[PDB]
RNA sequence: CCGAGCCUGGUGAUAGCUGGUUGUCCAAGAUAGAAUCUUAGUUCAACUUUAAAUUUGCCCACAGAACCAAAUCCCCUU
């Protein structure tokens, strides 16, 4: 019987402190301990994912409530400030929102401008000046 | 069985079978065992160019 | 727990000479030795022969000075702070818990002289004023105060 | 109460779907970029004759260099400093 | 797993680099072997890189042991009361100058 | 030679720093693993 | 700040502000896990990955009268 | 738990025996005692491994051949079965034919 | 098998400072082999466990357990070594601090069954575990005041932070 | 457990059939067909893999492929 393995206890144990916080059986018995660990660990890799999307879409919420408290909706606002060349994302946008309640009442108001000032163009239609916050600064 | 710089020896090969060649052949330099490889059958105008040189 | 000049890998000069320059201080390195030994090690080591200088005037400088010039920094900074307030945020700064957080993790424990172990709080505050007293005497009011701001300040 | 035979989207009797809106606007955004792909492929700058014979000293010397390194396909040298360094491992203090 | 491992919050020693900055590595403890194959690359970086590595960090106290041991080590303690023994049991001298130096810039 | 001032250099040779010529010793494959085990090829 | 703010198109000029940081601390992430699994194909692997990280401290912001 | 509990008894090692000290003497004696013995013949074991390799069928195979007459009548049907065996499993058996 | 109740009883302890309490007093006790299933044991122990001794007493003598017996025997042993040997003043001046049963050593007999099958039988032993403290059995933990409930839920609504943000 | 008792041996019977086949990591990698007591398999071919040698390989311009639709073959340029 030579050549027996002599460090299974090693490689049971580098499975069982990850399963060592689970419930029933799963957290002491190897074999269903590692049919799980492997659950676990591949979902700790699509969570990566899933833990972006949803934080985006917790900003997104957090936006639109803001803006809806200043009158606003977050398509208007979203868009109104990338036509005025303000390039703050959604991240920041929900901390401004949170943290810096007249800052973002500010920019609510330059979306709102900037919306008017579209409107009034529209309706226009012609070749009247282009609007004060409607200017593009260009780059070369 | 060469002994010594087997890389003057490289050099000296390749500018030997260029002209016969137009491209440098390909070659391989063993240090280890004094030997060197060259890709392609030049068994004769080697043994006549060792000769030649005196070997 | 024991201390860590009990612990094995220790070289009391050598760690004296990495805190002076990992603080980037120019210290006395004397005057460094002598504000951390304290007078509870000296009285322990005299009854251990039975089986050289304390801390106290550094001790008592460098406090001085500490209460002088943090408070001229707090009423310099806000001017419209009574005397009271002002106090109190100086006894704060130099208070227990604060001087002893910032000694602990500046490495004072480790190399203060004392009987016991951990040191005790008010001996921790002892000979971390010593140390800023060293600092006074040996580089000067200006630089000292910049070491009390980066020190205290941040807490 | 309402089942679609068998499977729902294979078969003689499938689930039946409808046209959006929005799939009406995406198609008709894919066929516009499409059609003005038509116009600029419809003029030309040269004609089949004019470039007979323009890039052949490229493409062929490009084939060449291909044809080099599939031939200087080769073994690699070998060296004393390796083999002799392999005696390190058991470089001693004293 | 996030679940199954400790967290903390982003922070700093002492407010690090608020006034000044201060190295938070206090010692690092070289365990190296005289005849050990295992220790080659540790005594190489003793030969060579451990003197300019103490010049360059003198706020670092390292102290280096030579004794028969079979995995040479090392131990970082930082101001905080860290510890960190990482084997260097058969690296390369580069290598273990880059885990010196990783150490040297960790809290 | 060159060669010879390098030993001169460099270690003892002794049965404890001996190596094959690389590639005469081709690694055996054994069916262990994912790779190699399961239906073992 | 406080009752005003000044916004860049899309950024500030560099003679409006100065943002001054340090870099403090140089380290590696916690290990995290990248483990690939397909059933009933026999398809499981895993990788242990440690990106590198800096820690910077902000120390000031400063702008200066130039509007 | 199939891990000792305490540390073996040391393995204490002669690396200068007899036996290893004089490893590998003579078995240069053919090239260098004008080849009147060989490495072969230097050998000691059974008398049918004496200079031979082999594989289990082949080494099978000779032995039966070499003692397989002053053998034990057990241990000579052991080998018998085990000679059909190996024959069946190598001629009729494996991947590649 | 494992016997470290019987030296959990020799651990001796250092003089005692003037001014500090007075370390009450443990004894620890316990049954081994005796012929009664751990989990019934277990339900008896379980009622005797934090009583007064003379309280377990009591319920002991008027249960209808053998196991109910065995562990009065073993109860009432516990109190003359506390008060003869451990230096415990008085004997009604002691509490069941623990009481659990353990798995013994058991045997396996053949159980014949119908047709030509058969069954193992565990003769079942098991064993007996008891820690006396001295001093009066600590006040029961009181049930929780709609006090309690409210200041528990307005530490939590006053510990709420805003999450995934600065 | 007699459509042929039981035990030992030949016997590790044989099984184109079912079941199983144990460390880590990377890479290439998907099925025209023909015979066959053969269609639950196998041999050749096709596809796939590796290592070597060499030079053209895909897409295709026009012109060119029979009398009794979509397309394809061929094919220089590119
Ligand atoms: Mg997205
Ligand atoms: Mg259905
Ligand atoms: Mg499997
Ligand atoms: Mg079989
Ligand atoms: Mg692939
Ligand atoms: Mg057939
Ligand atoms: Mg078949």
């Amino acid at each position: 019987l030579r050549n027996r393995v002599t460090d299974r206890y090693f490689r049971i144990q580098e499975v069982l402190k990850h399963a060592r916080h689970f419930r029933g059986r799963k957290n002491r018995c190897y074999r269903l301990a590692v049919r799980t660990v492997i659950r676990a660990f591949v979902k700790c890799t699509k969570a990566r994912y899933l833990k972006k999307k949803n934080m985006r879409t917790l900003w997104i919420n957090r936006i639109t409530a803001a803006s809806q408290e200043h009158g606003l909706k977050y398509p208007a606002l979203i868009g109104n400030l990338v036509k005025c060349q303000v390039e703050l994302n959604r991240k920041v946008l929900a901390d401004l929102a949170i943290y810096e309640p007249k800052t973002f009442k500010s920019l609510a108001a330059l979306a709102s401008r900037r919306r008017h000032e579209g409107f009034a163009a529209a309706l226009g239609d012609g070749k009247e000046p282009e609007g004060i916050f409607s200017r593009v600064v260009q780059y070369h | 069985k060469v002994e010594g710089d087997i890389w003057a020896l490289q050099k000296d090969v390749e500018d030997f079978l260029s002209p016969l060649l137009g491209k440098t052949p390909v070659t391989q330099v063993n240090e280890v065992t004094g030997t060197l490889r060259i890709k392609g059958y030049f068994d004769q105008e080697l043994k006549a160019w060792l000769l030649e040189k005196g070997f | 727990p024991v201390r860590r000049s009990e612990k094995p890998n220790w070289d009391y000069h050598a760690e004296i000479q990495a805190f002076g320059h990992r603080l980037q201080e120019n210290f006395s390195l004397d005057l460094l030795k002598t504000a951390f030994v304290n007078s509870c090690y000296i009285k322990s080591e005299e009854a251990k022969r039975q089986q050289l200088k304390s801390n106290q005037e550094l001790s008592e400088q460098g406090t001085s000075f500490s209460q002088t010039c943090l408070t001229q920094f707090l009423e310099d900074e806000y001017p419209d702070m009574p005397t009271e307030g002002i106090k109190n945020l100086v006894d704060f700064l130099t208070g227990e818990e604060v001087v002893c957080h910032v000694a602990r993790n500046l490495a004072v424990e480790q190399l203060t002289l004392s009987e016991e172990f951990p040191v005790p709080p008010a001996v921790l505050q002892q000979t971390f004023f010593a140390v800023i007293g060293a600092l006074l005497q040996s580089s000067g009011p200006e630089r000292t105060a910049l070491f009390i701001r980066d020190f205290l300040i941040t807490q | 109460r309402g089942r679609i035979p068998g499977r729902q989207w294979i078969g003689k009797h499938r689930r039946p779907r409808f046209v959006s809106l929005r799939a009406k606007q995406n198609m008709i955004r894919r066929l516009e970029i499409e059609a003005e792909n038509h116009y600029w492929l419809s003029m030309p700058y040269m004609t089949r004759e004019q470039e007979r014979g323009h890039a052949a000293v490229r493409r062929r010397e490009a084939f060449e260099a291909i044809k080099a390194a599939a031939t200087s396909k080769f073994p690699p040298h070998r060296f004393i400093a390796d083999q002799l360094d392999h005696l390190n491992v058991t470089k001693k203090w004293s | 797993t996030a679940r199954g491992t400790p967290s903390r919050f982003l922070a700093s020693v002492l407010h690090n680099g608020l006034g000044r900055y201060v190295q938070q590595l206090q010692r690092l403890s070289f365990s190296v072997s005289r005849d050990g194959a295992s220790s080659r690359g540790a005594r190489e970086f003793v030969e060579r890189e451990v003197i300019d590595f103490a010049r360059r960090n003198p706020g670092v106290v390292i102290y280096v042991n030579s004794r028969p041991c079979c995995v040479p080590r090392v131990v970082a303690e930082y101001l905080n009361g860290a510890v960190r023994e990482e084997s260097i049991h058969c690296k390369s001298v580069e290598e273990i100058s880059t885990l010196v130096q990783k150490l040297a810039d960790q809290s | 030679a060159r060669a010879l001032d390098l030993l001169r250099g460099l270690p003892r040779v002794s049965l404890a720093n001996l190596k094959p010529n690389p590639g005469s010793k081709k690694p055996e494959r054994r069916p262990r693993g994912r790779r190699r085990g399961r239906k073992c090829g | 700040a406080d009752n005003f703010t000044l916004l860049g198109k899309p950024l500030l000029g560099k003679d409006l502000v100065r943002v001054e940081a340090t870099v403090i601390e140089k380290t590696e992430s916690w290990p995290r896990i990248i483990m690939r699994f397909r059933k009933r194909k026999n398809f499981k692997k895993k990788r242990i990955v440690t990106t590198p990280q800096t820690v910077l401290r902000i120390n000031s912001i400063e702008i200066a009268p130039c509007l | 738990i199939g891990i000792r509990l305490t540390l073996p008894p040391p393995k204490v090692v002669d690396r200068w025996n007899e036996k290893r000290a004089m490893f590998g003497v003579y078995d240069n004696i053919g090239i260098l005692g004008n080849f009147e013995k060989h490495p072969k013949e230097l050998i000691r074991g059974p008398i049918w491994l004496r200079g031979w390799k082999g594989n289990e069928l082949q080494r099978c195979i000779r032995k039966r051949k070499m003692v397989g007459s002053r053998m034990f009548a057990d241990d000579l049907h052991n080998l018998n079965k085990r000679i059909r065996y190996l024959y069946k499993h190598f001629n009729r058996h494996g991947k590649f034919r | 098998i494992s016997r470290k109740w019987e030296k959990k009883n020799k651990i001796v302890y250092p003089p005692q400072l003037p001014g500090e309490p007075r370390r009450p007093a443990e004894i620890y006790h316990c049954r081994r082999q005796i012929k009664y299933s751990k989990d019934k044991m277990w339900y008896l122990a379980k009622l005797i466990r934090g009583m007064s001794i003379d309280q377990a007493l009591a319920q002991l003598e008027f249960n209808d357990k053998k196991g109910a017996k065995i562990i009065k025997e073993v109860l009432l042993e516990a109190q003359d070594m506390a008060v003869r040997d451990h230096n415990v003043e008085f004997r009604s001046n002691l509490y069941i601090a623990e009481s659990t049963s353990g798995r013994g050593q058991c045997l396996k007999r053949i159980r014949y069954h119908g047709r030509g099958r058969f069954g193992i039988m565990e003769k079942v032993y098991c064993h007996y575990f008891v820690k006396l403290v001295e001093g009066p059995p600590p006040p029961p933990e009181p049930p929780k005041t709609a006090v309690a409930h409210a200041k528990e839920y307005i530490q939590q609504l006053r510990s709420r932070t805003i999450v995934h943000t600065l």
